[PDB]
């Protein structure tokens, strides 16, 4: 189990 | 037609390649960002175990949390992809 | 400054405030979608125990899974945002 | 446990 942020360009 | 991107990814090459599918499908069937969410989230669930969360668009920030191997984000041309493991 | 509308909610009346709250305070603090989401989220995965999805944006689809009462959907102004829990 | 479909205005 991990975590990520994303972000549209 | 449209340009896939892989921006993230952490998960078996091959659920890749499976991804785009998904989604391309998806694009080719729906219009609606919801919808084409709907079809990928489903789709995972029937392949692969529950439980897959799918979010469609074209502007958003994520902050999620994914079991290990279970997680891609992307872009099919303009539309940017998240689809992740959790539950 | 910002006005809170909720558009679909499944979770306790005060914890609905509680998210406007935690939202109120990031969109203060942050600029970056993906940067108020992880903000919200890791506010809620400690009040609340994990595990906390967040997706803040102003275009996007989802189709998500969350455990029964840990869901809610809403604006802040023009941001969107879209905390449940699954996992 | 429940399922939800979102959609920006
Ligand atoms: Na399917
Ligand atoms: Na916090």
């Amino acid at each position: 189990v991990y975590t990520k942020q994303t972000q549209t360009t | 037609d449209r340009k896939a991107v892989i921006k993230n990814a952490d998960m078996s090459e091959e659920m890749q390649q499976d991804a785009v599918d998904c989604a391309t499908q998806a694009l080719e069937k729906y219009n609606i960002e919801k919808d084409i969410a709907a079809y990928i989230k489903k789709e995972f669930d029937k392949k692969y175990n529950p439980t897959w969360h799918c979010i469609v668009g074209r502007n958003f920030g994520s902050y999620v949390t994914h079991e290990t191997r279970h997680f891609i984000y992307f872009y099919l041309g303009q539309v940017a992809i998240l689809l992740f493991k959790s539950g």
